[PDB]
């Protein structure tokens, strides 16, 4: 059948500057009638996707002029000459020369960029109310933080842990540009109440060294 | 009193012909439509497309072709300002809007529908 | 203005069936292509079928023959029968209006309208309720203090987590819920707020989890 590649994956930039996106096509796209049958589309955090460009380089209606589209047959480009906060999200394009079938490209994640931010951490431990029902769930938390990487590593009793925490990170802040990411440590009751000390050590960009949260059980 | 004419052409849509060689004829979409005089309301729209010469459309120059001889209607009036009135009034009743253009070389009112009512 | 809502999708055993529906409000789509497209994790679309305005169907290779699309002109709608489902059908489901049927060489304005999409998850596990625990503010200070709540064991998605009954959103994280070993998922809700108003303001983490008909709301307050 038909492919549609899309580079890059993602990219961060910085606002006010522009953005280049590129969508290849296996076979042409140009039809008799002398037009390329390729739409851009973006999908915005917690939104149905929404159409940005229609036949390769016409703007869609209510979509302002900073947005442009280019290219012919098999290689087509969407940039954005400034980009500003509310651009974040996901960019897909379509081929349509197959209509009614429809080949999507893999996507685009387009994060903003900001000044370096050091997290600030929290340590939770469990309730007893989780307690009594036989689980001990320790969380760490890292709040509005730049970059997004970051690594979270448990100890206990000094103790390195592994296989027992997953973490989860927030899309970034689509007005302070901010992460926030957690790690949850899971381990039984009677686990639990067999140590003393639990820790959370985080390592960041922004941090001259690792900062170690604690607590006594 | 002077005679004046009100040529009443549809909007098509053309396009180049798709892969098939005689490459100057056209494929071209229009809009149609079929009511009732006496009763009206209106009707639901029909879209139809149908292949023509690069003689028989002349463009609008905006890429909006048309018919190189439209339906005309005339009357006789005295001035353009009173034949407007009443080309325009006449227009309302029998169901045309459009692309209203008044050629004075030629005592013309073309108006170009992008629809075509029948009755 | 058009409108589309989809609806049932929910959890259904691998090997058995469900039928989704695409509900159109505020326009006739019966001349439009109508199109069925999932995305996994919120992340990434995949076409899956279309259905033109006589009736003509079109799916991908991998659900032929197992999928099949149907419409309700009189009843303004669209619908897809699935059948003999599998894990690798797990997804959300959006219906998308097309343009209309036959006449893409002459007018094409693109996808105009999607709908909200449904949630499909083909698995033998059974739906459970989550457990909700507070994540109460500790001696979590420096001028603001961070407090939460904890959403953990449930199946399927999703969850939907309020604060004061969505009076409170600013300085709201609602993480991604994260797929646990056990099969189950698990996801916290936090929030920040002005150390000192620990004291005078009440904080309520709302969770509605509907496959298992659970509306669980959660008082948070200082532990020691
Ligand atoms: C001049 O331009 C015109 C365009 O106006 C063009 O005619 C159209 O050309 C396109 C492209 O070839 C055709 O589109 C194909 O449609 C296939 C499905 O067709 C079904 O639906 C059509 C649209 O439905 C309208 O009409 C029906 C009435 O039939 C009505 O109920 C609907 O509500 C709607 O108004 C329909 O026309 C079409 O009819 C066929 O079958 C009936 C029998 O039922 C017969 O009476 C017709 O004569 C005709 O044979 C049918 O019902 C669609 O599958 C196809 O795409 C497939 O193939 C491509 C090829 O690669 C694949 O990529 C794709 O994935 C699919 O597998 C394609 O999209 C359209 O049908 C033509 N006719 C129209 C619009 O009326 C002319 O050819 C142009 N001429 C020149 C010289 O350029
Ligand atoms: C025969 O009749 C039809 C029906 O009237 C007519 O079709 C119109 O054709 C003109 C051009 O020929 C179109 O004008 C273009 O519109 C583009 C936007 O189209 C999209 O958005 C439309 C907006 O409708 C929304 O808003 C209204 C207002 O409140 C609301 O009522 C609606 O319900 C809806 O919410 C939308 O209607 C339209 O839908 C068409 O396409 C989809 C997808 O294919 C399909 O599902 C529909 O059935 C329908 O076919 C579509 O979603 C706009 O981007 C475009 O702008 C470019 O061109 C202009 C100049 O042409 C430039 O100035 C501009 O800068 C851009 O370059 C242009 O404005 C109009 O939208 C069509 N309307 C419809 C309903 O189809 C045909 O033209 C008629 N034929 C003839 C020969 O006259
Ligand atoms: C000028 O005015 C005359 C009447 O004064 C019109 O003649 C009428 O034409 C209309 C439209 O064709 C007729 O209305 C249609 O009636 C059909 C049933 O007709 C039977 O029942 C009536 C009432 O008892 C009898 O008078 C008649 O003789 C028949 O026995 C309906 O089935 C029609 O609805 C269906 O078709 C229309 C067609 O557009 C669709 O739009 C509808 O959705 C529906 O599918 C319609 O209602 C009316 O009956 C006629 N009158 C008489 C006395 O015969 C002329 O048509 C009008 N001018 C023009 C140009 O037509
Ligand atoms: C259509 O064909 C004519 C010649 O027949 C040519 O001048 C024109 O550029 C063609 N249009 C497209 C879009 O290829």
């Amino acid at each position: 059948d038909l492919l549609m590649t899309q580079s890059p994956h993602s990219l961060a930039v910085t606002p006010g500057e522009p953005a280049s996106i590129s969508c290849r096509s296996s076979q042409s796209l140009l039809l008799g009638n002398g037009r390329n049958y390729l739409d851009w589309y973006v999908q915005k955090p917690g939104q149905s996707p929404q159409l940005l460009i229609y036949l390769g380089s016409n703007r869609a209606s209510g979509v302002p002029d900073r947005f442009s589209g280019s290219g012919s047959g098999t290689y087509f480009t969407l940039k954005i000459s400034r980009v500003e906060a509310e651009d974040v999200g996901f960019y897909y394009c379509m081929e349509a020369r197959q209509t009614p079938r429809l080949t999507f490209g893999g996507g685009t994640k387009l994060e903003i960029r900001r000044t370096v931010a050091a997290p600030s951490v929290f340590i939770f431990p469990p309730s007893d109310e989780q307690l009594k029902s036989g689980t001990a769930s320790v969380v760490c938390l890292l709040n509005n933080f730049y970059p997004r990487e970051a690594k979270v590593q448990w100890k206990v009793d000094n103790a390195l842990q592994s296989g027992n925490s997953q973490e989860s990170v927030t899309e970034q802040d689509s007005k302070d540009s901010t992460y926030s990411l957690s790690s949850t440590l899971t381990l039984s009751k009677a686990d639990y109440e067999k140590h003393k000390v639990y820790a959370c050590e985080v390592t960041h960009q922004g941090l001259s060294s690792p900062v170690t949260k604690s607590f006594n059980r | 009193m002077t005679t004046f004419k009100l040529a009443a052409c549809v909007t098509l849509h053309c396009t180049n012909v798709t892969i098939s060689m005689r490459e100057e004829m056209k494929n071209c979409s229009f809009n149609t439509t079929t009511v009732i005089g006496n009763s009206t309301g209106r009707d639901k729209i029909q879209k139809e497309y149908a292949l023509f010469y690069k003689l028989d459309i002349v463009p609008i120059e905006n890429t909006g072709y048309r018919l190189i001889n439209c339906q005309t209607t005339t009357t006789e009036a005295v001035d353009a300002a009173t034949a407007a009135k009443v080309f325009k009034q006449y227009a309302n009743d029998n169901g045309i809007d459009g692309e209203w253009t008044y050629d004075d070389a030629t005592k013309t009112f073309t108006v170009t529908e992008g629809l075509e009512v029948l009755f | 203005e058009v409108q589309l809502v989809e609806s049932g999708g929910k959890l259904v055993q691998p090997g058995g069936s469900l039928r989704l529906s695409c509900e159109a409000s505020g326009e006739s789509v019966g001349d439009n292509d109508m199109h069925w497209v999932r995305q996994v994790a919120g992340k990434g679309l995949e076409w899956v079928s279309s259905i033109g305005s006589s009736g003509d169907t079109y799916y991908i290779d991998a659900v032929k023959g197992r999928f099949t699309v149907s419409r309700d002109k009189g009843r303004n709608s669209v619908y897809l029968q699935m059948k003999t489902l599998t894990v690798g059908d797990t997804g959300v489901y959006f219906c998308v209006r097309g343009p209309e049927s036959g006449w893409f060489y002459h007018y094409y304005w693109g996808l105009g309208v999607w709908g909200r999409g449904t949630t499909v998850t083909v698995s033998s596990a059974s739906t459970k309720g989550p457990s909700v625990f507070p994540l109460a503010p500790s001696s979590t200070s420096g001028g603001t203090a961070a407090l939460g709540c904890l959403v953990k064991d449930y199946f399927p998605e999703p969850v939907t987590v309020s604060w004061n009954s969505g009076a409170l959103t600013s300085g709201v994280h609602t993480f991604p819920a994260v797929l646990q070993s056990s099969g189950l998922y698990s996801l916290s809700s936090v929030v920040t707020v002005p150390s000192s108003s620990l004291g005078t303001q009440t904080y309520i983490c709302n969770v509605n989890h509907k496959p298992s008909n659970t509306k669980v709301d959660k008082r948070v307050e200082p532990k020691s």
